[PDB]
């Protein structure tokens, strides 16, 4: 599940980015070298609940009225 | 460095090396950042993401036996990439110094892109956010003045 949303996440921001299609494929393979490798060290540490819930309380935050800081450690 | 008044060396007039260019370039070859001691190490001397985050981790601690080893494995990992012995030993010295002081970019630069916004609205739209500044301060009869 969070490898999905995160995957499609990243298909909005690489097009919010970088909204020249021909660019995006160019610039694209180190993005997702870079995801698929903090992936795996995030899935096999185990801790795939917690970064769910965190990510659905940022969205839901912004959705409604929460601005949210910069700190993230 | 920034404005010509002294040559830009990557990182110092003697010890420095073209492939760490691109990590320094941003800060005129000047040493910064914790994520620059990481980035030395994975370009200079070719360490792994993980053993270069326990090296940074080590600089912080500054202890006597920790380095020893560290020092020896950066050492052959360096001539294993045939980069010169003694620049990459004298490098980690000055990383090692400036480790010290050095600052987490990466929570830097997430509330110094907050800064950003504040500083583009002010700009563009300067009366709404000096309001709300003024808000933030209200209590104080000081700061409003």
């Amino acid at each position: 599940y969070l490898v999905k949303r995160a995957k499609e996440g990243l298909e909005e921001r690489l097009a919010f980015l970088f909204p020249d299609e021909e660019e995006r494929l160019k610039r694209r393979p180190e993005y997702d070298e870079r995801l698929e490798t903090e992936l795996q060290v995030i899935n096999q540490m185990g801790f795939p609940g917690y970064f769910l819930i965190v990510m659905e309380f940022i969205q839901w935050s912004k959705d409604n009225g929460v601005p949210v800081g910069p700190g993230r450690g | 460095r920034k404005h010509g008044r002294e040559e830009i060396s990557y990182p110092d007039v003697q010890w420095q090396h073209e492939s760490l260019k691109p990590v320094l370039e941003p800060t005129y070859g000047i040493i910064l950042y914790q994520e620059q001691v990481m980035q030395i190490a994975q370009v200079l001397s070719g360490y792994t993401l993980g053993g270069a985050d326990m090296l940074r981790r080590a600089m912080g601690k500054k202890k006597p036996e920790e380095m020893a080893k560290q020092r020896s494995v950066f050492a052959e990992g360096a001539e294993k990439n045939g980069i010169n012995a003694e620049l990459a030993m004298k490098i980690f010295d000055l990383v090692e110094k400036f480790a010290g002081y050095g600052f987490n970019k990466s929570h830097s630069a997430a509330y110094a892109l907050v800064s950003y916004q504040t500083l583009w609205l002010k700009a563009h739209y300067p009366a709404e956010f000096m309001a709300a500044v003024m808000t933030a301060d209200m209590d104080n009869t000081e700061k409003v003045v």
